[PDB]
């Protein structure tokens, strides 16, 4: 009786006996008795197999999965991905504090500004006679929560003590660059671009001194950590230079010299694996007479050049910013657009070109105000920008000035928007990956770890 | 072309590899028999001695399963 | 030193003018030592006609002029 | 390929048909594929315009594979 051939599976097909080897107990000619130290083959077998099964339950509705492996989950874990974010249960901060991470909006010099951490800053000065005397500006009542919006000039007066006042001395600079890697790391995130102006810490330097030690600083903290698998460090910092804005005084000539230095320094590094300047941003005080198109022949020459630009815009102003920053400035990202959704030409556009949003809930909340558990400045645009196609994250700011970290913005963006899900977040990381400044192989390489590593429930 | 390897399982009735040996088109070569320790194999090996010399048989049996009561035995028979 | 930007009839020469202005800037910001080299200007050189004349520039220069940076034109060698 | 760049940062283009000489331009190119904007291709019009040699037989290597 012959009952046919056979196929099998294609990772069984050859396999190696030195991973599952027999014992034998006694042998004499051509005969033997053999025993098996244990069952990891019977469990081998079975999680092979219950992954095949579910991998064929999930195989419509993957090209709407944010990612891959997604697809290997079983039917409850995919229902419970599907239920609202609850901010309140402990397993559900202990599933996004477990989340990789990518952050696309941070400030260097808001990072360390009260507690431990700026004594730590300031206990590594090369020169602590010049030390300006210690102090803390005051924080209001149930400051990370607070009861009334503070306008932007008390929010920047709230960081006094770090940036300007401390970053001349070389030790204190190259300490925060190492405190800011070691909160990232701790954090989860495997990619960051952090925002830095190193101009102003150039007093007896010049500033590309101080740029070269601020990369010099991330590239040996990236070369320490080599954790991960394939060799590369646990998480990739790249960097942008920020062009400041202000009100009135003297401040375009600066500007002129930031955009200067980022396209030297982009053409002087180059290695894909290393520490990058990879754009330049366009930042400051916002009103009707600094608009974006005020600018278009200073950026010209990034724009020859090529170069990524983002812009700060709709935060204080209405869609007439954004639209100006959009079309007449070519900007790649958009900070704080809060109003976008004023105009739906502006937003269609926007959605059909790709252009990425970035919000930081903890800062919207301090300085705009918005209702919490929905219990007037309207409701938090983040589900509306989600559904209308919109390429949006969220991100952190200023760590120090803002007291929060990505997984606590994280979870009040899910108290901001009630119904939100944690598909969402999901989707949310995902559009952070495509919306990143880095080539084509640092992408495919970030998706595939990312796609294996987000914890079961 | 290939070589044939052949794979069997022998309970308490010998005569049976001999039997599958002989498949009608199988160049069989290092036949391979996997029993209990009760059984006896003496039949098999005489039949491989004296109608194939060149065939390398192999014998293996499983250290501590001669008869079933529980669902332990057969899992290590498996494995 | 002065840094040369140059221009020419056809082909892609306005990036490299753009990457000499900026490399000019920064050098000039970097090196400060009164007895030493130093870079001290830009120039702008090369191929001169009707439509590649100073005043198509003036969006590219305007940096080295909030710089405060010397400036030196090639004009008038084969135009009116 | 100065039309090609002013096409795109001076109109704000979305796609571009018959940029045959992008390739003249690196940091445009660059540009060109990090922004995603699309390019379109007429081989028999390219052909029967500009030039181009078949099989591997100047207006040079055609630049769908680059
Ligand atoms: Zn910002």
């Amino acid at each position: 009786i012959r009952l046919g051939p056979e196929r099998g599976w294609p990772q069984l097909r050859r396999i190696a006996p030195e991973q599952f080897p027999l014992q034998v107990v006694e042998e004499k000619g051509d005969e033997r008795r053999v025993q098996a130290e244990d069952r990891a083959f019977g469990t081998f077998l079975q999680d092979l197999l219950q992954r095949a099964s579910r991998i064929a339950g999930a195989w419509e509705m993957l090209p709407e999965l944010p990612f891959a492996d997604l697809a290997t989950w079983s039917e409850g874990e995919l229902a419970w991905l599907r239920e609202p974010l609850d901010p309140r249960a402990p397993a559900d901060q202990r599933w996004v504090a477990g989340l990789p991470k990518i952050e696309l909006h941070c400030h260097l010099g808001g990072f360390a500004t009260h507690g431990e951490l700026l004594r730590r800053v300031r206990n590594a000065a090369e020169n602590p006679g010049k030390l300006p005397p210690l102090e803390e500006p005051r924080l209001p009542e149930g400051w990370p929560l607070p009861a009334q919006p503070i306008p932007l000039a008390e929010y920047m007066k709230l960081g006094n003590a770090n940036g300007t006042a401390l970053l001349r001395d070389p030790g204190c600079l190259r300490e925060q660059c190492r405190l800011l890697y070691r909160h990232l790391v701790d954090q989860g995130v495997c990619y960051a671009e952090v925002r830095c102006s190193p101009a102003n810490y150039a007093e007896v330097r010049s500033p590309w001194d101080v740029l070269a030690d601020i990369r010099a600083a991330f590239q040996e903290c990236m070369e320490g950590a080599r954790t991960a698998p394939g060799g590369l460090p646990a998480c990739h910092v790249n960097l942008i230079l920020i062009a400041t804005r202000r009100a009135s005084g003297d401040y375009r000539a600066a500007i002129a010299r930031h955009l200067a230095l980022a396209v030297t320094a982009a053409e002087h590094w180059r290695d894909e694996n290393a520490c990058r300047v990879v754009g330049v941003d366009l930042a400051g005080y916002e009103d009707e007479k600094t608009r974006a198109h005020y600018f278009r022949e200073e950026f010209t020459a990034v724009h020859r050049c090529g170069l990524a630009v983002t812009v700060h815009a709709g935060e204080n102003d209405d869609a007439e910013g954004i639209w100006r920053a959009v079309f007449d400035l070519n900007a790649r990202r958009l900070g704080h657009a809060l109003s976008l959704g004023q105009s739906r030409e502006l937003l269609r556009s926007v959605a059909d070109r790709g252009i990425g949003v970035e919000l930081c809930p903890y800062a919207n909340l301090q300085i705009k105000g918005f209702r919490l558990d929905g219990s007037a400045p309207g409701p938090y645009p983040l589900l509306d920008y989600l559904r209308e196609g919109v390429r949006v994250t969220v991100n952190t700011d200023n760590i120090g000035i803002s007291a929060a970290s990505l997984t606590d913005n994280l979870l009040l963006a899910a108290r901001l928007c009630p119904g939100l899900t944690r598909l969402d977040l999901l989707h949310l990381q995902r559009h952070a990956l495509e919306t990143a400044f880095c080539t084509a192989t640092q992408r495919l390489t970030l998706l595939r770890r990312i796609s294996s590593g987000i914890p079961r429930p | 072309n290939v070589q044939a390897h052949l794979f069997v399982s022998l309970g308490t009735a010998p005569a049976i590899v001999p039997e599958a040996f002989l498949l009608p088109g199988a160049r069989f070569v290092s036949v391979h028999v996997l029993t209990t320790e009760r059984p006896d194999v003496t039949l098999i090996r005489e039949f491989f001695r004296r109608h194939a010399p060149g065939v390398n048989l192999t014998i293996t049996r499983v250290a501590g399963f001669q008869d079933l009561k529980s669902e332990e035995d057969h899992f290590r028979f498996e494995e």
